[PDB]
C-alpha cells in the first residue's frame, strides 16, 4: 500500500485554519480590480501628457 | 497495537485542492499583471 | 496529542502547494498595488485641473 | 516505524501564517484607501 506518515492532530488543524483563511480572504484582492487599475493609470497619464504638451505649445503670456 | 490513528489523508486531500485553486488565481493574475506592465 | 495518520505523497503534495504561494504571492502583494490607485487618483486630479486650465486659457 | 511529519506540518503553518499576514495587510490597505 501506499505509504502512511504521522502528525500530531492539533498541528493539522493549525493548517487547516491557515489555509481556509487564505481561501476567504486571497480573492478579495485577487480579482480584475487590480489589472483594471493598471489599465487606467496608464490611460489617465496619456492624456495628462497630451494636456500638458497643448498648454506647452500654447502662447498665452 | 490496539490503538490506531485516524485517517485524516481525506482532509489533506482536500486542502490539496483548496490550495491547488489559489495557485491558480496566483499565476493568473500575476501573468495578467505581467502582460500589462 | 494524539496523532492522525496521512497518506505521504498526499502531504507532499500540500507541501508543494505552500511553497508555490510562497513563492508567487509576494510577486503580487507588495506595494505596488496600493501606489497603482494613489498615482491613478493624483493623475486623475492633475489631468482635470489642466482641463480647466487650458479652458480658461483658448 | 511510521515516520513523523509533524515538524514538516509545523514548517507549514508558519508560512501560511505569514502569507495570511500579507494578505490582510494588503487587503485592509486597499480598504482604507477607497
Amino acid at each position: 500500500m501506499e505509504e502512511f506518515v504521522k502528525v500530531r492532530k492539533k498541528d493539522l488543524e493549525r493548517l487547516t485554519t491557515e489555509v481556509m483563511q487564505i481561501r476567504d480572504f486571497l480573492p478579495r484582492i485577487l480579482n480584475g480590480e487590480l489589472l483594471e487599475s493598471f489599465q487606467k493609470l496608464k490611460m489617465v497619464e496619456k492624456n495628462l501628457e497630451r494636456k500638458e504638451q497643448e498648454l506647452e505649445q500654447l502662447i498665452m503670456d | 497495537g490496539s490503538m490506531r490513528m485516524q485517517d485524516a489523508t481525506d482532509t489533506v486531500r482536500g486542502l490539496v485542492v483548496e490550495l491547488s485553486g489559489l495557485n491558480r488565481l496566483i499565476m493568473s493574475t500575476h501573468r495578467d499583471l505581467e502582460a500589462f506592465k
